[PDB]
């Protein structure tokens, strides 16, 4: 890799001036090559980490829902044939975007999962593969997307049982998770009503335990309420 | 599009 | 070229597609294609590769000056000594910033210019030319630095010329050329006065041209103007 | 920064 060459810190410190600078595909690459470094990842690289993929990927994603959308309006009656092109382009993009996931399971799966212990990085990074197989879902027309869709619901519900065992109801990891899980229902898996009910619940549960933070967890914590709360207004 | 994190 | 089998009429449409997209780095390579089947370029295909490097070299200039920033303040008294992490990042974004610089002289070089013959299409391709020597000069700090920005007055002076010439005084290419040089005098030639005299002389020449113009053109028009006026209003 | 076109 074309990182192998380079300390792991100066990695990090490439990454977080990648941030300050808004480039966050060499942020990624950055990020990469310091996982690749075999190591364990600290509480604040795995945020690095997070936050340059997320960049990347919600890039792609978005570009692929607008050549999406042209692509259905050309296959509308009445609409003029104007070739492969539009079909062409947007399977470049999906192909870079799936890229970037496979990329993505790739560090998890190699090897940031299996030496994950404590609960916080082992639930952060399930999330983590349950979301990069949600963006290859949202994707997917062929054969195994039943199986995508499946890989998702299977991490996620694996961070879920640890969420739930080992973290407060208050935990931001815990209440980003519950996030993405509905919105993995609701999007993905066509079951809007377990979408509601776990945003409803985690909302409740995370409510009743606010007595027990600081002011600055308390900040944390309702940061994310507020985003379930979003949700459910958008889906009720 | 709903919020992810 | 990756562009070579494409037909031109494919790479124009998937530039307008890219466009759509905010996807500008495929938006330019897919014009540098275009260019490089060797025929003239339209208007409006004139437009799609001023906006596609516009916003490509506008995020690398952004990027750019995030990080001389920062390193500028790491070469302060007092700072404390982080390594050569900042000017190896900074270099990095610098280099890519020169490459996509010399891509589009390139592609002026061989051939835009030399069959360029009408003075819109002339003063269009060698105002992009003086922008991108400017460009190249906001980063120059070596033995040719006196040299690259004596090329970007070159070109601009040459578009000058022939758009006092052939051009009537509210033409945008006209305007937008004298905006950009204008520019050129107060943030590169260490030039002021000219920079305002510039900018003042062209504003009130096209004001006194407005009577002539259709709506729509005086809309195009107006516009520019009070970018001259926005510029004015900052450096008076 | 100053407009340019
Ligand atoms: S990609 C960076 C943004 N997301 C997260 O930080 C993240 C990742 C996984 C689970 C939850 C969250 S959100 C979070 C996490 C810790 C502290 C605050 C917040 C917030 N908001
Ligand atoms: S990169 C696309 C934006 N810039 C220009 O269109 C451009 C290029 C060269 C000279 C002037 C201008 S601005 C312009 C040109 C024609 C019509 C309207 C406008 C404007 N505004
Ligand atoms: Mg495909
Ligand atoms: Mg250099």
């Amino acid at each position: 890799g074309a990182m192998g060459s380079m300390e792991r810190a100066s990695l990090i410190q490439k990454a977080k001036l990648a941030e300050q600078a808004e480039r966050y595909e060499d942020m990624a690459a950055f990020m990469k090559g310091a996982v690749e470094k075999g190591e364990e990842l600290s509480n604040e690289e795995r945020n690095l980490l997070c936050v340059a993929y997320k960049n990347v990927v919600g890039g792609q994603r978005a570009a692929w829902r607008v050549l999406s959308s042209i692509e259905q309006k050309s296959n509308e009656e009445g609409s003029e044939e104007k070739g492969p092109e539009v079909r062409e382009y947007r399977e470049k993009v999906e192909t870079e975007l799936q890229g970037v996931c496979d990329t993505v399971l790739g560090l998890l799966d190699s090897h940031l999962i299996k030496e994950a212990g404590d609960a916080e990085s082992r639930v952060f990074y399930l999330k983590m593969k349950g979301d990069y197989y949600r963006y290859l879902a949202e994707v997917a027309t062929g054969d195994d997307k039943k199986r995508i869709i499946d890989s998702a619901r299977s991490a996620y519900q694996e961070a879920m049982d640890i969420s739930k065992k080992e973290m407060p109801p208050t935990n931001p990891i815990r209440l980003g998770l519950a996030l993405n899980f509905s919105v993995f229902h609701y999007e993905i898996a066509n079951s809007p009503e377990e979408a509601i009910s776990l945003a409803k619940t985690t909302f409740d549960e995370a409510m009743a335990d606010l007595h027990t933070l600081s002011e600055d967890s308390y900040k944390d914590s309702t940061l994310i309420m507020q985003l379930l709360r979003d949700n459910l207004t958008l889906w009720t | 599009f709903p919020a992810t994190v």
